[PDB]
């Protein structure tokens, strides 16, 4: 059985700004105390092109974790721009959330967002090359995909 | 592509 | 009577080098259901001699918020550096957490944080321009500032 | 053609608790100056086994309406639970924004809402007549299912 | 079809 | 306490 | 930026029987020329435990307010004793002194008084109701906790 | 000092 349930994750600030954070709150129950901390990520998929594209935006070990219910409020930074390819810019990608205990990733929450314009005329005929400061990030909130591995956790 | 990698997520 | 009370704040990963992010458990009562939303801040004062220097580490809108008590982990990525003013960077500085309610700030927890190099060579001979990679981030814990401001609940 | 065409429809204060007003922001082109009022309206539906149930929540006559961009953000009270069947009250349901030119409706904008308690002792062990002061409102606004109808405009 | 043909 | 009303000052 | 500022206050006449008036030496800056008085004020704390139990000991409206650096002495009765819930009179409470700028409190200064008995026979054996014209006030003066707010200065 | 701008916290 595993030691870490996540029960929840809410999208807080969505839609907003490319160039704004990222912003989740995570409820997770520990059934018992872990000796070890907590590692978090947010990972961004560049290009659903090529896995080489991916930007781990923040990574975070949180411990030691005692027995119980917790709730946490994890912050990330936008992706960088300039790793993007502009084929990619304008439309739907992924932003994932990973936990990992151990060096062992036990679970993965995926979401698609849908990165467009707001002005009628941006939208109709986009920049030759995408203009950031112009893009709206929305997250389809209501359709996370939850993956939970099995590992050693002692 | 519902078999492609839009299942990364 | 204020209808949200903090009751408690943790300092997580504290001491930790400069560059880890913020991590505050903060334990708070609702004394009735709110209609709005909390907005949650971690402002760092990156210069004593000038506001002009805060850099807001995150601000979060959380809610609906129900009466109970709540306990939460808030983390925020540290300061960007390249807005702090070297004269400011080794030696005592404050990081705060606010929360807001319908656009009134009703409570502020300040902390000194002491940033000092740990190697002697660099305590004793200190780098023209600060190195923030060798910095050490120690939050003053145990002396936690707390202002509270009287604000229209409704 | 039709002379008012709808360009986008942003969702406002979502989630929120139950009691909360509905806020929609709308965008919309009128092609050519209209010399009649656009009625809109803002409709819930209390019971997916009735439409015995819906409530209208607003309807509104505003105009002239002259050749141009306009936005505006368009409020509705909530739906008054004594009327919902208390089957219906945890559970998904549907709002619906109309728009009506002389008496024909040219524009429906449907969202799904899900009704669930923001507590989750209340999630796990509901109390046997709903509580709508504790039930949490959340309209799937990434997914608005807009439907067109062919109406003559003079 | 089933009356989710409301939205 | 730190967080008690001995913070009236 | 606060068109007042506040430098300096010195505590006079301390420690001294509790029924001696309250003695304050302030100091501050005006920026600019106020079109307006500044109403000063000193508040004991009557008990710690409630609001109730605040009293206003002197309230003085002071100006025209010239620019340049200004010097005020501030004196107030002490309290009165009949309105102290008796397990808060013998031990620590606090006493403020605050400015208002038309309507609008900009500064609150706090500090700390220990009132207690000096005879040896009173501070081990107390009386079971506080007898004020034996107790000895003394204001923790060196720890003054400066609260500023931000108001609207014209 | 208590009087200058380390009372920011």
């Amino acid at each position: 059985m595993a030691k870490v349930q996540v029960n929840n994750v809410v999208v807080l600030d969505n839609p907003s700004p490319f160039y704004n954070p990222f912003q989740f709150e995570i409820t997770f129950e520990c059934i018992e105390d872990l000796s070890e901390d907590l590692e978090w990520k947010i990972i961004y998929v560049g290009s659903a092109e090529s896995e080489e594209y991916d930007q781990v935006l923040d990574s975070v070990l949180v411990g030691p974790v005692p027995a119980g219910r917790h709730m946490f409020v994890f912050q990330a930074d936008a992706p960088n721009p300039g790793l993007i390819p502009d084929a990619d810019a304008v439309g739907v990608t992924v932003v994932l959330i990973t936990c990992t205990y151990r060096g062992q990733e036990f679970i993965r929450v995926g979401y698609y967002v849908n990165n467009e314009y707001t002005e009628t005329e941006l939208r109709e005929n986009p920049p030759v090359k995408p203009d950031f400061s112009k893009l709206q990030r929305n997250i389809l909130a209501s359709n996370p995909r939850v993956t939970r591995f099995h590992i050693n956790w002692e | 592509e519902k078999a492609a990698x839009x299942q990364r997520i």
